[PDB]
């Protein structure tokens, strides 16, 4: 939240379980979209598609974000998007130094 | 912005092979070039700052509907980041890559009659910088070897000594030359100096600064590819390999 | 600014065909550029000279 | 026959055709929103005796922190807005703002760029032509209220025809003395003081009896679609600031006393529908320009 | 359950970030903006946290 | 001798040559399918007191959520659909839709852009030329049903030549009074009220007795290959909407009262087969435009 | 000079002022939905070899279970719809159906009752005024397509003034032979076969030569806001059925061959913008009456 | 759209829905007819007191 250049990523198992999908959806829903890379975004979509659409990682390896989103929506999964985080303006009172 | 970030002959040529011709052209009408204008630069002056519009600015401008205009728009995109307004070219030509237009006879475009003197004059070369001139000379070299005009390219360079001094050294048909080349062709990048959010007087400088500050925002955004952190996530086709070479080279 | 595919139909919708194709560029020194019409009023050489011939007649 | 017409309807110069897409209209919408917050923060700073609210608002607007010894001019957003305003006014004005700059500033806030949510009422009275016979004198003065002075010198009563165009929705005519007005090929009613006319009815004929001059005061109202954030008072002030700042000094352009006359004159021209869309965007930009300049002043 | 907890406890974490940034001086913050990094979290830890 | 022709067959302007490839034709089909679902979702949502079916339909079509206080134009698809219609009508109309936008929008639905699955019947009657000798006046009026009024002022009976082109399949001629019709170098039969002719048979000769004027009513049918989703009723309404909306205001073009007259006129022109293929794609585009604009008026 | 006018533009009779409020508009929309379900139910009943789908639809529409030996008439809703249609046509209709019954029937289904959701295009051509000088003859025939036959018997060319009103959006003029047309006090262009004009522009002048007649065929398009469930084909069929059934037989009224003629004629009156609102509600009522009567013949 | 939905629901006594003209409900009709009544003594008063 403090530093915008910082990023978050996670690595999943070769055969994901329900825990991996829950972790992927929680990261997409609640972490800032500005902190999730495009490569990480595709990896999360691949993990979701592997568990839900009953496919392996090699089959969906050469798939774009548009194709993965379409595959997941056809199955009935709506969480295929990244959500930008609102910015809160903060002020530090001066006291004995110039403020920030 | 992506084209202006390429710093080597390999990266620049690889990008031109991937991108299509529609990126080089623009669908905004813009204004006309070579026009004396009064622009507003209030951070410096109260009056209106005079300047002259050109094809090298990063703003779209109306262009001629001929092969000469098409080549000027391609070089403008490479050296400035935006092209011109030449519509109704045809979907057959617009699908092909910029490199294919420049160095392949299969496209169907005829560029043999093009003269490098007026093209350099129109794409104002007295106002370019060293990096911009190098990219233009790359495009001239690619075109010359396409139509078998290598001798004409050499004579043109011998007439203009400063262009010869900074002319990149590579044979358009050989990939070993591209690998060995160590010219710096980057117009935008992470600056060692202090880059501030301030305006510049000239049209060219103001637009160039906007691209520079834009690249910093894009560099720190989520669209940038940090190789040291996520090299195992890229597909195998687009992964960096030394065996990789341009098609037909 | 336009190319055509080989082994395609040669018919075109328009009945009047320009010497310079849809690309609107003619390589100088070719036959097509030689048979192109010349501006007489706009060109100072041709207008000056034309008056000389009419005066002689 | 002698012909007279409104001064402000003569030769409307063409308007710009650039920065009229979805992204550009979004950028102008963002500029107006951030300019409004700049004015409010300056007030909040003054009643609170702390520079913190103003600094934060300026940081959003200019993407930079204010520093002493450097004049606060608005940064890159002010530069883009000023040059874009010039481009809207005339087709001779250059387009020198890159697209990557417009996209960057449009993303600073999440507002809709739609410019047709609401409407506004404009008060300029369009008199396209007034035709009078040989022995009569007609003079037209004014734009917010038009005074038409008519004198009859000949022996007989004269017939003067009035054309108000097809854009205005209503026109109200009041005379110094009661007078007769009726549509073409219609009977003339009893002399009255006021008339309410729809300009689409057609040319109107007014009988001018011989004697003292007759003066008609014309008031018109027309409706133009504008964004819901459109404020007429702010737009007029921005129009005057732009004219005084010297950014309407382009070659071969017409000058107007208010934004009311500018938008109506462009409406009463060929392809007037397309010109009005561009002029509405320029009006919102002038609203942003006014608020930004008052917040950050120069002497 | 994740949504309900997030809506219940966002105020406390918003205050926490504000307090932490209050501890950083200005010169240190601008210097830290030049650096960048990516943090790797195990999937079990991410779900258990929420 | 005098010649007269149908008004709508004169000087067909060149149609556009852009957005006729496979991917572009898939875009028009995708727009047609999604614009139809917009109409059905509106009816279902209204009847089921829930707006959730409409939100899904609009989100798929426009790539953004429906929000109040917004015009609800239709997103990028409405812009792309509007511009391709303008480029189809004329060859000087600029093509300002990127190929990336076409492919991105075409991937929303899985359709085949084949424009030769089915056929449609068009009722415009192509009277190419009527040749009349001296002291005879011939006048042609109408396109859906042509009325040819001929008067014989001269002393003797005259021969009027009819040329219906070579494209139409059947032309039915009815007269106010019985008349004689036969092909070139054929015996003239007894006077009848109606005639069925094949335009490929040849020029037709009509005898004109001296006296009261003779009026002939001509009805024609032509078959043109169209996609299966083609609907003539929707195309006609969409054609009128486009003309009203100003999509065809490009200079140096001709204007027609209906799509039936437009498609037939281009067929009776040089490179007619190539022209008709473009006009069919414009027809499906106009049908998608009608459904979308009725769902989302602006 | 002489004056010529369209036949259907003469004396539009006043329309009804009852059943215009929101509750009544809801009833008409409810009737259209329920009447439509009647037709599809019967088709489903025939295909499924069972009358249960039709029984449920009729019970909802008529509030009475169908019986084999008893005639099916539609019940109270059929009577209310018939009486409502009569009230709309003329201001002199009794308007007997109460408001409590209207509210009860409107509760049968959940519909918007929105009269301005969408639009439709009407193809009737209004020719308000044709001015012809002496020694010329002008005749106007047609409503969907208007043919103006003009013949000049004078010495020189004559000027004919056209006036298409201010309501229509675009008018396309087609001539039997090329002719010259321009604005009032405007230079003439070269002779062309077709013209596209906006009626709001002003009266037009047609130069009529001497010797040969000229016929101008005009087609016009007008946009009128209508509900999203509007269907021109069903409305026109309902219009003819209501006329035959005698619902429009009231003293001191005018009669029209098409619904487009009816709606356009009232839209040219002095209070036309208020008359169309009643006309639009009447059209949707005729839509329900068409579907209801075909499924339940009298 | 939450602030607008709450305000419009209060004004028009109806939840805003898509595919509706957003006229304003009974209050807009009452407001319009009342304005006509004030201007002239000839204008009808067609708004019930209840």
């Amino acid at each position: 939240c403090m530093f915008k250049q910082f990023r978050i990523g996670m690595t999943y198992a070769l055969d994901p379980n329900i825990m991996d999908v829950a972790a992927a959806t929680c990261m997409l829903l609640f972490r800032p979209a500005q902190s999730i890379s495009d490569e990480q975004y595709r990896y999360c979509l691949q993990t979701m598609a592997v568990f839900l659409t009953n496919t392996t990682y090699d089959i969906v390896n050469n798939d774009t974000i548009d194709v993965l989103k379409m595959k997941l929506r056809n199955q009935g999964w709506p969480f295929v998007e990244r959500y930008n985080a609102v910015e809160i303006d903060m002020s530090v009172e001066p006291l004995r130094s110039p403020g920030q | 912005m992506d084209v202006l970030s390429k710093g080597s002959l390999k990266e620049l040529l690889a990008h031109l092979e991937k991108t299509p011709l529609e990126e080089a052209i623009s669908y905004r009408i813009g204004t006309v070039p070579y026009q004396n204008v009064l622009i507003s630069r209030n951070e410096y002056y109260n009056q209106l700052y005079p300047d002259t519009t050109s094809l090298i600015d990063g703003v779209s401008r109306e262009g001629q509907r001929n092969v000469n205009g098409l080549i000027m728009s391609i070089i403008s995109y490479v050296v400035s980041g935006s092209g011109h307004y030449i519509p109704n070219i045809g979907f057959m030509l617009l699908r092909r890559s910029i490199l294919d237009i420049l160095t392949k006879h299969d496209t169907g475009l005829v560029t043999n009659n093009l003269n490098y003197g007026i093209i350099a004059r129109n794409l104002t070369v007295s106002k370019m910088n060293c990096e911009q001139r190098k990219r233009m000379l790359i495009c001239f070299k690619l075109l010359a070897y396409k139509d078998g005009n290598q001798n004409d390219y050499e004579i043109y360079l011998n007439q203009n000594i400063p262009l010869k001094q900074i002319a990149p050294n590579f044979i358009p048909g050989d990939m070993r030359t591209v690998i060995h080349n160590q010219d710096q062709l980057a117009i935008v990048g992470i600056p060692a100096y202090r880059l501030t959010q301030s305006t510049e007087l000239s049209i060219r400088d103001d637009n160039a600064k906007s691209y520079k500050l834009g690249y910093v925002d894009w560099y720190n955004s989520n669209s940038f590819l940090r190789e040291r952190s996520e090299f195992n996530l890229i597909r195998l086709k687009d992964r960096d390999t030394k065996y990789g070479k341009l098609n037909g080279w | 600014a336009w190319v055509t595919q080989a082994y395609s139909s040669g018919l075109s919708q328009n009945s009047i065909i320009s010497l310079t194709g849809n690309d609107r560029t003619v390589a100088d020194g070719t036959f097509n550029s030689m048979i192109m019409p010349r501006a007489v009023i706009a060109n100072e050489r041709e207008h000056f000279m034309k008056t000389r011939i009419d005066k002689i007649e | 026959a002698n012909r007279a017409t409104s001064a402000f309807l003569d030769n409307p110069h063409p308007v710009g055709v650039n920065y009229v897409d979805e992204g550009s209209r979004q950028f102008v919408a963002v500029a107006e929103l951030l300019a409004s917050k700049l004015i409010d923060s300056s007030r909040e700073s003054d009643e609170s005796n702390s520079d913190v609210p103003f600094v934060q608002a300026y940081s959003k607007f200019a993407d930079d922190n204010p520093r002493h010894l450097r004049v606060k001019t608005g940064g890159k957003m002010a530069n883009a807005l000023t040059n874009v305003i010039r481009s809207y006014y005339s087709i001779n004005a250059p387009a020198i703002v890159p697209q990557v700059e417009i996209d960057r500033l449009a993303s600073k806030a999440t507002v809709s760029g739609d410019m047709y949510n609401s409407y506004a009422i404009f008060n300029s009275v369009p008199i396209v032509e007034v035709l009078s016979p040989a022995r009569t004198t007609v003079s037209i003065v004014g734009s917010d209220r038009a005074d038409v002075t008519m004198l009859n010198t000949g022996a007989g009563a004269a017939n003067i025809t009035f054309n108000f165009g097809q854009i205005a929705e209503t026109v109200i005519l009041k005379g110094s003395v009661p007078f007769q007005l009726a549509r073409l090929n219609q009977p003339m009613p009893a002399a009255r003081f006021t008339y309410k006319l729809r300009p689409l009815d057609g040319p109107f004929i007014v009988v001018l009896p011989v004697g003292n001059p007759l003066v008609i005061s014309a008031t018109a109202a027309t409706r133009i679609q504008v964004p819901l954030a459109f404020n007429k008072a702010l737009v007029e002030s921005g129009f005057q600031t732009a004219m005084n700042d010297g950014l309407f000094d382009i070659q071969n352009v017409n000058y107007y006393s208010s934004f009311d006359e500018f938008i109506i004159s462009q409406y009463h021209a060929q392809d007037g529908i397309n010109r009005v869309s561009t002029c509405v965007i320029l009006g919102l930009a002038l609203q942003a320009y006014d608020q930004m300049r008052r917040a950050l002043p120069v002497r | 359950a994740c949504r309900d907890k997030t809506s219940a406890n966002w105020r406390g974490y918003s205050v926490l970030v504000s307090r932490y940034r209050s501890l950083i001086p200005n010169e240190l913050f601008e210097s830290l903006r030049n650096i960048s990094g990516e943090y790797n979290i195990n999937p079990q830890d991410e779900h258990s946290f929420f």
